[PDB]
RNA sequence: AGUAGAAACAAGGGUCCCCUGCUUUUGCU
């Protein structure tokens, strides 16, 4: 409904009409990057310079009827002007704080499953048990490990197409999955991210996380594994070793 | 065949048929039977679900829902797009292939063909081609035979007799335009093309110029190197090469490194953005910790603690200003401090007013009018901006004062660390106890006192330049400091007013006129206030151990500028502490690692262990450990406020020496290729910044004390 | 007592106080008006050191072009450019040798890699030069510009997608002989073959800033769209062959380029033991890119490329073409002055070819004179050196051929060489018998890297016993040591935003605590700074204390709301619950379990207009410049909240004639915002498809309100209305 | 921890010159 | 004046008022 009435309102116009008819599917992917704004060179000392401003931050339209213009002290929290070349309007850093103690509520029950990676690691350290600490000479060779506790040992293709199948079902495409273990995958994940209202751009990014393996070249002294590369900064020393067990297996 | 096909169907149709055929990257002129059977497939299944609707119920109609739904005609996304759709919502499993259309009232994908040979044999290809159980298939005949599985016409026997009129007249049509024989359908071989990218034209004239001395075009240095095979071409060039060419090793000994050569002119003069040992503080009590109260507030009280004030007059004139001036901003400072004084409401800041003595010490309008070059081009002194070398300064006595006196202790601490989580391991307990050494040490030194004056000062200075770049803003100089009785003090080292801000670039400079409290007579050096205008604004009774005292009090007044890239760097002036810190844990850990316990109690509390970090008449001198963290403090904080392209170089190039020096001394028996040359190297970054020099002259220190 | 820390090196060695000689707490030096200077001094430099060679005039572009290939041998130590075609070929055949295979496998690779590419791939780049603006523009905006143009042109072979197929649509422009182009009040401006062809070889000049360790500016280039499409098929290549290549130092990480240094060291070390000498050499080459010929390129690429098929040869080969060919923009210009009118004025680049030398300096005088030659429609001719420096990879599969041909069996002595390249950096090591079969080894090592155009820089360079040296800023002694000093700038915010700034510091920690060797008490105090360091930037203060900032009222308001205040974010005035065991967990879910029920839900609300999701690749991804090296791409753990905002972005363009493309960029994004609610994964992978945005539209649409409708979600009056609009927009396309 | 130094010499500073007490 | 250093800033555009603070200038693994 609201798609093909904006799609209308769209084709209503000259320009709008000719940009739509005359791009191909293709060139979305030159034309959406489009832009005449620099990558910022000092971001730091652009950040320092932009927090000193009324106005430093963009949100969407919807803002405008979803906050209040001014606080109670008077103080406004958002400015009519645009963006340069977007919709967004130019807001305060107080709207934000606003919306975090007078904002509309939400349920946040997904938010453990979408991302369980972090969760994990938090469930982990809580469990954990520490040893004592031994000083004494510590080497380290330089060694490939993998930073990825849980990952399900899926490449960029396969962690994508089940990825696809999970949070784009109907644009999943010609592929369809074999292994056993990418269909109790994909039945377990649409199961428990049913009705959820996170961005699904987000949770894709979060399942590729929880499935892709990655890997690094780090000094690693002790033992090499996930669980153990993921507290290395915790466990090995320059001079020191502190033991540790992680609380998950 | 190809009119005919394009004037006795839809346009639509056509236009859709050509769309597919083209989606596969063929030749629409070139393959023709292909396209009609394609398009005679698009008619058939168009009339197939042309008028066919399901009413509420859920019963056919004929002249709301479409009956049928099409794949064909489509591009491959939007038709896997369809067909995964559907056996999403329905339920039905999707085919590994791509049907043709798909039927509702029985929810299953039907497939349509239109084929001259017989029913039964195009049935049975297609049927063990997709290899597919629940999805119908319907073969039609341009002869009118038509079969579906299980004998079971889904289309009504009125469609399926519109269906057999059509495609029998589209044959006799085909049949009367004599090709019809000459059709026999055809089948998708699916071919592959080979890649081609020729090079001609203007390309290939540019390639012909591209080439060594002596080849004229591409294709002959192709066909040299294709058939190249290395025959001693290179012992016989290096052969050829005059032995001039080499790299001859210069054994680098005990008697071969000279002292550097420091540049000859005027001692180098002060050119800190504040007092550094020279400062003067009105102090107050109050409990309030960083950053918490108005400046403006305090700094009215800390000038009220005061009494003494005298009328201002010129000490020490500054040689290339107007010293009236400055004695006048002087006065319209302390009348503003009086105005605000009196308005019994303190805003958080006050806009001086843009007096002719502001106007000139804060650089008003004094950039020069841009114009075209057609405009001026004929003025007689029109010439390029001046890029000479900078003038150069002799070292001069007073930078090392200045380091000595910011590597001190100081009976006060200057920093106060925000809270981190709870210990939980034995690890973090021992960084706990290491860490109230390291912050008992670092928050008592002077450098400590500059790092956190900087910040304050940076920091106000870059926030008044964007939130005010049209006012002439008046910023006190505040620190807040624990004396050791444990209660807060606020002082007041002096106040800033800042000019225009209009800052675009990260060079772009704000200019500010900086008065500064102190004590210290500047007739007894006064090169180093060459640039500073220094009055005389009271008299102060100290209260020393005997009695009291009574010492002039003076005011600093300079100009200063300072841009967005050096106020974002002055506002990270902590990250200095870290700097000297780490080095510390690396030499404790170090120590540690080899008699298997922590070493930092030990090192700290009996002082048992010392390093080589001074110099004195009697010889080199040894400090603490705390004495080399404080050292090494003061020297990250003098590479923050010295900043500079000569000092950047001066470290680059001597790291190389002191490196050389350092396998000299692990007799690893150096060699050099061209010394002089890395002198050379080293002594061009050295012109006037005093903090280099200082550097320099260390580095002399050192090598002459490391090669005996 | 004067204090002298460097006094401290008598007791400490050098490379473990080596954090003491990197100044990085100061601002680093920046350039301030123009690069012209820089770049005639350049160009005057590259010609200088080749002077010996044939001068030419170009046929298409009729600029002179000098051609240093198999010159005069050099005769001094001073910088050469007389690369010998027959070594380089040599070399290259050796290397082949040593590595069987090699050259083939890697042809392969790329081969596979370019029937694949889409256009589109290249968006990835950084202010690419614009020829139809005439000025650098983010290389998204350059390939669109460039695009319309072509198809303005009638050159539409790049509708399939393919990059091949836009280097065709390169290929057949340059034939063409008049370009039409659009100058913003729309003007149309034909430019004949010739201009055209300067302008599509152009090099846009400017001035490096933020560099560490130098005390003079350099200049820097960047090629325009036309080039950079053969540019990536050539580094494709040679990053294939330099992976395969165990003396080669990239396109490995710093740990990894550790690991090869140290296994190169304890091999060259365990051979020797006793019986022989071995020295390393802590070498740095000068001039790297104003000595290195594109034709050098041209030649290894086609020793590279036998037994090719002919196309992948000429895609290869056009890109060496190109660069020999090249021209650079002399920047900005200069800026005069009158100190009796007070006035200041600009002169641009393209008057220096004929204006009066009296404005001018000596210094600036005898550049512009030198370059007067050279200058050709605003533009100086420069065809040997490669300013751009873009071939970082060949240059190295260079490097490594004079490496490889220090084997035992190639130098057929007593002595014999190993070591590890990196771009124009590099280690060796030379074993022999004796100090003379060193030196010998040396020279033979010097004048075979003379042989091929690489001159290693003896000022810069020493020789010691392999127990220690140094490569790039990687300091080793008998096992590498931390250099902490070089991430210094990287403790900070970041500049991102809240949820950003605050992963990428803690994870910074964790990294130099991992890497750096950075202490645990070190660690916590760092910790302490980068809180109290954001606080200030994000105006992020407790509740409970009493700072005055314009956030200060919410915030506290905030505070006196909530029950659990431990709950609260830093962002939201809560307390810093971080230490060294949680370094490695995102604040959010650090502290998920002691948030209120309403404030939690609230922070986390999908629905709030702060998060902006662009696509996946720049999803909790940072670009982050080191103090040195290029930008690198940073990867953070965070949960999107409502601090993931986005901050404003400048609004000069406003007061420009460029002003027009705002309003276009607007009007792109409402489409494919459009796009996204059709095509939801169309943000997670790329769609492909030749039809239009509006068939792909309205037929999704179409089919979605018939399964809706199937399915009993809407009403038949909805589906009805929907379907109307949708015969609407059909029926309104095509008119 | 209270950090000392034996540069410390308690009579030579008569006075602080930085940070003096004036009533 | 001052910043600064091989070239710049010391406001720049537009028609009291309006716009602008990286946007004629930041490459490459």
């Amino acid at each position: 409904m609201e798609r093909i009435k904006e799609l209308r309102d769209l084709m209503s116009q000259s320009r709008t009409r000719e940009i739509l008819t005359k791009t191909t599917v293709d060139h979305m992917a030159i034309i959406k990057k489009y832009t005449s704004g620099r990558q910022e060179k000092n971001p730091a000392l652009r950040m320092k310079w932009m927090m000193a401003m009324k106005y430093p931050i963009t949100a969407d339209k919807r803002i405008m009827e979803m906050i209040p213009e001014r606080n109670e002290q008077r103080q406004t929290l958002w400015s009519k002007t645009n963006d340069a070349g977007s919709d967004r309007v130019m807001v305060s850093p107080l709207a934000v704080t606003w919306w975090n103690r007078n904002g509309p509520t939400t349920s946040t029950v997904h938010y453990p499953k979408v991302y369980k990676t972090y969760f994990e690691k938090v469930e982990r350290l809580k469990h954990g048990t520490f040893g004592p600490v031994h000083f004494r000479n510590q080497v380290k060779i330089r060694r490939r490990v993998d930073i990825n506790p849980g990952h399900a040992d899926l490449s960029a293709k396969e962690a994508q197409d089940v990825i696809m199948e999970v949070v784009f079902p109907n644009e999943v495409g010609a592929r369809i999955l074999t292994s056993e273990s990418q269909l109790t995958i994909t039945k377990e994940k649409k199961k428990e991210l049913q009705d959820c209202k996170i961005a699904p751009l987000m949770v894709a990014y979060m399942l590729e996380r929880e499935l892709v393996r990655k890997t690094r070249f780090l000094p690693v002294a002790g033992g090499t594994s996930s669980v153990y590369i993921e507290v290395l900064h915790l466990t090995q020393g320059t001079c020191w070793e502190q033991m540790y067990t992680p609380g998950g297996e | 065949m190809e009119d005919f096909v394009r004037q006795c169907f839809n346009p639509m149709i056509v236009e859709l048929a050509e769309k597919a055929m083209k989606e596969y990257g063929e030749d629409p002129k070139i393959e023709t039977n292909k396209f009609a059977s394609i398009c005679t497939h698009l008619e058939v299944c168009f009339m197939y679900s042309d008028f066919h609707f399901i009413d509420e119920r859920g019963e056919s109609t004929i002249i709301l829902k479409h009956r049928f739904e099409i794949i064909e005609g489509r591009d491959r996304t939007m038709a896997w797009t369809v067909v995964n759709s559907i056996c999403n919502t329905t339920g039905v499993e999707k085919p590994k292939f791509l049907p043709d259309l798909y039927d509702y009232k029985e929810n299953r994908f039907i497939e349509i063909g239109v084929t001259r040979r017989e029913v039964h044999i195009y049935y049975l290809e297609k049927a063990n081609k997709i290899k597919s159980e629940k999805t119908h298939i319907h073969i039609f005949s341009f002869t009118g035979e038509e079969m579906a599985t299980k004998a079971d016409y889904t289309l009504d026997e009125e469609s399926r007799a519109r269906i057999k009129t059509r495609l029998f007249t589209i044959r006799q049509e085909m049949a009367s335009r004599g090709l019809w024989d000459s059709f026999r359908q055809s089948e998708r071989g699916e071919e592959t093309i080979e890649e081609r990218f020729e090079i001609t034209g203007t390309m290939r004239r540019l390639a012909d110029q591209s080439l060594p001395p002596n080849f004229s075009s591409l294709e002959n240095f192709r066909a040299y190197v294709d058939g190249f095979e290395p025959n001693g071409c290179i012992e016989g060039k290096l052969s050829q090469m005059s032995k001039e060419v080499n790299a001859r090793i210069e054994p680098f000994l005990r008697t071969t490194p000279r002292p550097l050569r420091l540049p000859d002119g005027p001692p180098c003069s002060q050119r800190s953005k504040f007092l550094l040992m020279d400062a003067l503080k009105l102090s107050i009590e109050d409990p309030s910790h960083e950053g918490e109260g108005i400046p403006l507030y305090d700094a009215i009280k800390c000038m009220k603690t005061f009494f003494g004030w005298k009328e201002p007059n010129i000490i020490k004139p500054h040689e290339k200003g107007i010293n009236p001036n400055y004695l006048l901003t002087w006065k319209q400072v302390l009348a503003e401090l009086q105005d605000i004084k009196n308005e019994e409401k303190i805003p958080r800041t006050k806009n001086m007013k843009k007096t002719s003595q502001l106007k000139w010490a804060l650089g008003e309008n004094m950039a020069p009018e841009k114009v075209d070059f057609e405009d001026c081009k004929d003025v007689n002194d029109l010439k390029q901006y001046d890029s000479d070398e900078p003038e150069p300064r002799s070292l001069a006595c007073w930078i090392q004062s200045e380091f000595n006196k910011a590597c001190e202790l100081t009976d006060s601490s200057w920093v106060e660390l925000d809270e981190i989580g709870e210990d939980v391991a034995p690890i973090e307990h021992i960084a706990s106890m290491r860490r109230n050494y390291f912050t008992a040490e670092v928050s008592h030194c002077r450098a400590t006192e500059y790092i956190m004056k900087g910040v304050y000062i940076n920091t106000a200075l870059l926030n008044a330049s964007c939130a005010a770049m049209d006012d002439f803003q008046l910023i006190p100089m505040i620190s807040k400091c624990i004396t050791k009785e444990g209660r807060r003090k606020t002082n007041l080292y002096g106040f800033i007013i800042k000019g225009r801000s209009h800052l675009r670039n990260d060079t772009d400079v704000v200019n500010f006129v900086s008065m500064e409290f102190s004590l210290t007579d500047p007739r007894l050096e006064p090169h180093k206030w060459e640039k500073y205008c220094v009055l005389e604004i009271g008299d102060m009774l100290l209260r020393t151990a005997v009695g009291q005292v009574s010492r002039p009090m003076f005011l600093y007044v300079r100009t200063n500028g300072t841009s967005k890239i050096k106020m974002k760097w002055g506002m990270e002036m902590r990250r200095c502490l870290l700097q000297s810190l780490q080095q510390i844990e690396s030499m404790i850990e170090a120590e540690s690692s080899v008699k298997e316990k922590d070493l930092t109690k030990e090192f700290f509390e009996n002082k048992s262990e010392t390093w080589p970090i001074g110099e004195s008449p009697k010889g080199v001198e040894e400090g603490s450990i705390g004495k080399v963290c404080r050292t090494l403090l003061a020297k990250s904080v003098f590479n923050s406020l010295y900043a500079s392209p000569q000092l950047e170089g001066f470290s680059a190039e001597s790291r190389k020496l002191l490196l050389i020096v350092q396998a000299l001394r692990d007799n690893l028996e150096p060699g050099t290729f061209d010394l002089e040359g890395l002198y050379e190297a080293i002594e061009e970054c050295l012109i006037n910044d005093p903090w280099v020099l200082l550097n320099a002259s260390w580095f002399n220190s050192f090598l002459t004390h490391a090669l005996r | 007592m004067d204090v002298n820390p460097t006094l401290l090196f008598l007791k400490v060695p050098v490379q473990n106080a080596i954090s003491t000689t990197f100044p990085y707490t100061g601002d680093p030096p920046y350039s301030h008006g123009t690069g012209t200077g820089y770049t005639m001094d350049t160009v005057n430099r590259t010609h200088k050191y080749s002077e010996k060679g044939k001068w030419t005039t170009n046929t298409e572009t009729g600029a002179p072009q000098l051609n240093p290939i198999d010159g005069p041998l050099p005769e001094d130590n001073e910088p050469s450019g007389y690369a010998q075609t027959d070594c380089v070929l040599e070399a290259m055949a050796f290397l082949e040798e040593s590595h069987p295979g090699i050259f083939e496998n890697s042809c392969l690779e790329t081969m596979e890699i370019v029937q694949q590419t889409r256009v589109d791939k290249l968006t990835q780049g950084r202010q690419t030069y614009d020829w139809t603006l005439n000025r650098n523009q983010p290389a998204a905006t350059a390939l669109a510009n460039t695009i319309e143009v072509f198809r303005s042109n009638g050159l539409t072979a790049n509708e399939s997608g393919r990059l091949i197929d836009f280097l065709k649509d390169v290929m057949d422009s340059m034939d063409k002989e008049e370009m039409e182009i659009t100058t913003h009040g729309k003007k149309k401006q034909r430019l004949n073959k010739r201009s055209y062809l300067i302008r599509a070889l152009t090099l846009n000049t400017m001035t490096k800033d933020a560099e560490r360790g130098k005390l003079k500016r350099r200049a820097i280039a960047t090629p325009g769209m036309q080039i950079r499409g053969f540019v990536y098929f050539v580094e494709a290549l040679a990053r294939s062959i330099c992976e395969k290549l165990e003396q080669s130092g990239l396109p490995v990480g710093g740990n990894e380029k550790k690991a090869k240094l140290a296994n190169v060291v304890r091999k060259m070390m365990t051979n020797s033991q006793d019986t022989e000498l071995s020295f390393t050499i802590t070498g740095d080459n000068t001039k790297w890119n104003e000595n290195q010929n594109p034709r050098m390129f041209l030649a290894m690429i086609t020793y590279i490329t036998r037994n090719q098929p002919e196309w992948f040869r000429n895609v290869l080969s056009i890109a060496p073409i190109m660069f020999s060919n090249k021209m650079a923009r002399l920047g900005k210009g200069y800026m005069f002055e009158s100190k009796s009118m007070k006035l200041r004025t600009q002169v641009p680049a393209e008057m220096l070819a004929n204006i009066d030398l009296k404005y001018f300096n000596k210094s600036t005088r005898e550049k512009i004179e030198k370059i007067r030659p050279l200058l050709i429609d605003g533009t100086a001719s420069l065809s040997p050196g490669m300013m751009m420096g873009m071939f970082n990879m060949l240059s190295t599969v260079l490097g490594v051929s004079i490496l490889n041909l220090g084997q035992k069996k190639y130098t057929k002595t007593t002595y014999w060489w190993d070591g590890l390249q990196s771009s124009d950096d590099f280690a060796l090591i030379v074993n022999a018998p004796n100090h003379e079969g060193i030196q010998a080894g040396v020279d033979r090592f010097y004048r075979t890297c003379k042989l091929v155009g690489i001159n290693m820089s003896k000022k810069k360079s020493y020789i010691n016993r392999t127990g220690t040296f140094e490569f790039t800023s990687f300091f080793y002694r008998y096992g590498f040591v931390a250099n902490f000093s070089m991430e210094l700038p990287s403790f900070g915010v970041s500049g991102i935003n809240e949820s950003a700034d605050m992963s990428v510091g803690v994870t910074v920690i964790k990294n130099n605590m991992i890497n750096n060797d950075l202490g645990p008490a070190t660690a916590q105090m760092a910790l302490q700074l980068f809180i109290k360091d954001y606080r200030y930037t994000y105006r992020c203060h407790r509740g409970d204390t009493q700072i005055q900032t314009r956030r200060a009222f919410e915030l506290g308001k905030l505070w006196e709301q909530t029950r659990s205040k431990a709950g609260l974010l830093v962002s939201d005035g809560g307390p810093n619950l971080y230490n060294i065991r949680n370094l490695h967990i995102p604040e959010v879910c650090l502290k998920w379990e002691l948030m209120d029920e309403d404030y939690q839900g609230r922070l986390c609300n999908p629905m709030n207009p702060f998060v902006s999701h662009k696509e996946i690749d720049s999803v909790n991804n940072a670009v982050v410049m080191p103090a040195h090296g290029p930008a690198k791409s940073m990867e953070y753990d965070a949960v999107a909240t409502t601090h993931s905002w986005i901050p404003k972005r400048n609004r000069s363009i406003l007061n420009t004639s460029q002003r027009g493309i705002l309003e276009d960029e607007q009007m792109y994004q409402k489409c494919c915002n459009l796009f996204e609610k059709f095509f939801p994964s169309s943000s997670y992978r790329r769609p492909v498809g030749i039809s239009s945005m509006v068939e792909a539209m309205v037929s999704r649409a179409r089919i979605d309100a018939r399964i809706d409708f199937e399915s009993g979600r809407i009403k038949k009056e909805e589906f009805a209305e929907i379907m109307k609009i949708c015969s609407t927009i059909e029926e309104l396309r095509r008119q | 921890y209270s950090p000392t130094s034996p540069s410390y010499s308690p009579t030579s500073p008569s006075y602080s010159p930085t940070s003096p007490s004036y009533s």
